[PDB]
């Protein structure tokens, strides 16, 4: 089962903007990264945003 | 002491300190020593904080709406360790004991380290229901039962006086293991060509004898005398003798005909051996049976059947073939409760009624 | 703090709403909870004594409603058992009581009685008679008899999906009761000519009917016939009991069980020579 | 007292205990000792003031809640003494009484001598398990059952109120005594050559009649009418009459021939006597049967079979020779209470 | 079940300024840490304060 | 859920000075006792001035 860009963001702790979610995908802030299918992205069921930074 | 507080521990938990090298080390309240863990600040403190799940060290606890009733006692995580020392003396088979340990291990990573008269019924329900929301309902039932008998033996040793676990209910499973018809049987046997030869022989032998996959890999060519098949079940312990004159017309499989095939092609000390002329495990037989299932392409509703389902299909066939009492003594089963809960369909085939 | 009985009964209903059960079933329990509301004061659970619980329970037993007392006692007990799970109280003062044993007083139906009711159903519409013969020839429950469509019949069969249990059976259109003079086939075709609708049993307006009106109008023809019984007059559901009782002596017992929709087994036996 | 009042106590929480290094330690009014409470001033006082006042209820017309006041009782040993007296008047076999007193002496050397209202469930379990780890599993089951019965009768009188023994669990053990075969009996029968003559006759007569060794020693020749054998079982009291016609075709031993051999060789009032032509005890017939076991040179898995196994062997032979209803109608059995050939049926 | 910084401060013994709430997170005075998800912390349903001192 | 020192004393019949009320806290003259938040005390809505002796 693979959720879409909107469906995935509609299940997070706090729904954000479509363009915002698109930014994480480009910043690899989505583990695991979505898969390209057609024109939209397909995220994983247990997909959750992470922070690739160690201050 | 020499150093009560400092400008270094000021950003560190009670355990764990910081050396003159910017490194951190966590003390040990069992010897007074410590190990170096971490180079960063928010890492050593975020590491020496979950062992710190037990500052009892000050703080007490209280949820929303509750009562009070306590005094003093000891830990409990240790009781789970003493409980295992009692189960090993109850005289249990070497397979059931492992089933208990796996559950006790789940209780370890489920409930917080806590005394025994602290873990309220509400806390046990939060962990129990957590497995239900995941779908694993059959697990919550065993985890509850095990965690229930643990406290029972605890009260009998002067530690607890009540059994909070007996307050909460147990999940009710529905068994979503789809059955296997006679038509889907040939569909799998036909796709079992890519798989070894012992698979098809043991697949038919498991439907002609209606025995367990475990005892199916324990039969030798010495257990056959005067045309009988002496089989000693390990699960229950029942002893039966299967005649080598049986036959299933619904699938066109003769008992004697199937036996001989395992004497020429296979060959060995056991009825069902491997290509290396050696006995196989009960987990490898049903393993390859899966491959032919997925390779088939057929679809079901719920959870795909299994090699053990062959035992069920064997019973349903023998029913209409000969009689009902026949598909009861062969399965090494007695009583009068499962004989009916093993003939059902469970949302698969319509129970058609005929003029008879 | 936050205690009290009523406050809990409100947080208890939502719990049963997530149990995942039938609609009508959830309603049955609610009616029991409301009875407890006007049956016991509004005070903490730890204050409620076993005496007050039995004082209300027995009050419904003397009124004649002993059956209701059993469910109300079995439901009120579940509430407390789930209350302890939350950590509200420590004991269930309901497990100390005793449920009143009630005996079924709903009389059965015979062959002579049925014939007297069918003829008295003349004043009634033209679908009741069909519903009677059908409920006795199929031996099905009134609940599913109303949800039967002509699309269910497939090549001489009658696919019926029981709502109560959920059993799936297929009654062939070849059955016939040899005691009243009714034929499955002749009965079905009689419904296609007279009624004429999407469902086997419809109204005069060619539209499905509720299961509460099928047994309702049957009652009118019961009291209109002028037959006396012992206890409580049989109902439309009794046609199901009469159906099996007839098929057991018409064909076989293993047939009546398969017709009703049963799976497991659960008067004047004969002492054979051997 | 010595201190009465002072500083560091002017904090006010009773049972206080502010030591020299600023560390509170709540005291217990049961031993006088105390445990380190906390290192704060307004924290330890709170954990000490809540103890002084015993709260439970919440707003009501004068509650109750009891948790004190108690006296008048008896001691374990003392009560265990009169307990034996009550058992002697219960009306039972003298042998049964001995097996109960044997468990009583075990309790004496297993539990202290303090008021019966002080024995905690823990103490009882500590003694019970002490016999479970020693391999004496079956023993900790009889002692536990007897101990629990001594408390219930104690409550009946009015001594205590609760049976703390009804909280523990009784251990479940598995039989260890092995089963005798038909090939091992022949071997032992040959190893019994070094033993007296009555041993051989006792063995055969214990497998052909399937009677208890205790009753086998009480068999008189007067209990043989025409072609029967009246034997009044002493265990339960079941009356039976064994006909002098049976014979084991698995060992080649006829009951008639066996009886006659006991009339010439032995010679006495009892079918099974000694060389002195006099009745022998039941503990002597089995003791010498053992001498043949270790002499035969046959090892078993666990505990070596006894003379009683001859009875079990007698039943397992007749069960295949004639019928099953026959075996149950020989050993003295009343009601019902290794491979079943599953034919095409 | 995870909540925001605003929703969490609403379910406490005493709601304080948002500034003070952010401070506790930075000073690591709550078990377990909120963990920044994008640009807004996400408290855990069991994340309570601890408070330190010297 | 709780009430500040001022919000609790303002509801009283004879609102005494802040200091005096703070003294009934250290002398445990108020039961149920108040808890210290950060710099202020938040009593209970049912907290009363239990005057004993």
């Amino acid at each position: 089962m693979y959720l879409t860009l909107q469906e995935w963001n509609a299940r997070q702790r706090r729904p954000r903007s479509l363009e915002t979610v698109r930014r994480w995908v480009r910043e690899s802030r989505i583990f695991p990264p979505p898969v390209k299918d057609g024109r939209e992205y397909l995220f994983h069921e247990s997909a959750v945003k992470v922070d690739l930074n160690r201050p | 002491m020499g150093r009560r507080r400092s400008h270094e521990r000021r950003d560190l938990p009670p355990n764990l300190y910081i050396r003159n090298n910017g490194y951190y080390c966590y003390r040990d309240p069992r010897t007074g020593k410590e190990f170096g863990l971490g180079r960063d600040r928010r890492i050593a403190i975020t590491e020496a904080i979950q062992a710190n799940i037990e500052l009892f060290s000050g703080h007490k606890h209280k949820p929303l709406t509750a009562r009070i009733n306590s005094d003093n006692s000891v830990t409990l995580h240790s009781w789970l360790d003493r409980y295992e020392k009692i189960l090993a003396s109850r005289g249990i088979k070497q397979k059931t004991l492992i089933n208990y340990m796996s559950k006790i291990k789940a209780i370890r990573r489920g409930l917080p380290d806590a005394p025994l008269e602290d873990i309220t019924t509400k806390e046990i329900a939060a962990m129990l229901n957590g497995y239900i929301d995941e779908g694993k309902a059959a697990s919550a039932k065993l985890i509850r039962s095990t965690l229930s008998d643990a406290f029972r033996e605890a009260i009998a040793e002067g530690h607890i006086t009540t059994n909070h676990v007996a307050a909460t209910r147990a999940a009710k499973s529905e068994v979503r293991r789809s059955r296997l018809t006679a038509d889907e049987y040939l569909k799998i046997y036909q796709a079992a060509e890519s798989s070894p030869c012992w698979l098809r022989l043991a697949m038919e032998l498991a439907v002609v004898t209606g025995q367990r996959v475990g005892d199916l890999c324990e039969m030798k060519w010495s257990d056959i005398v005067d045309g009988y098949l002496y089989v000693e079940q390990s699960k229950t312990g029942v002893k039966i003798a299967i005649p080598t004159a049986l036959h299933i017309d619904a699938l066109g499989i003769s008992m004697k005909e199937t036996l001989d095939k395992c004497k020429e092609i296979l060959g060995g000390e056991t009825i069902i051996a491997s290509t290396r002329r050696e006995p196989l495990s009960s987990g490898t037989v049903s393993r390859y049976f899966m491959r032919a299932r997925k390779a088939s392409g057929l679809s079901f509703e719920g959870d795909p059947p299994t090699f053990h389902e062959l035992r069920s299909l064997s019973a349903r066939l023998y029913e209409k073939q000969i009689s009902d009492k026949f598909a009861q003594h062969l399965l090494g089963h007695k009583s009068d409760t499962m004989a009916s809960q093993y003939r059902d369909d469970r949302g698969r085939e319509w129970d058609k009624i005929e003029i008879k």
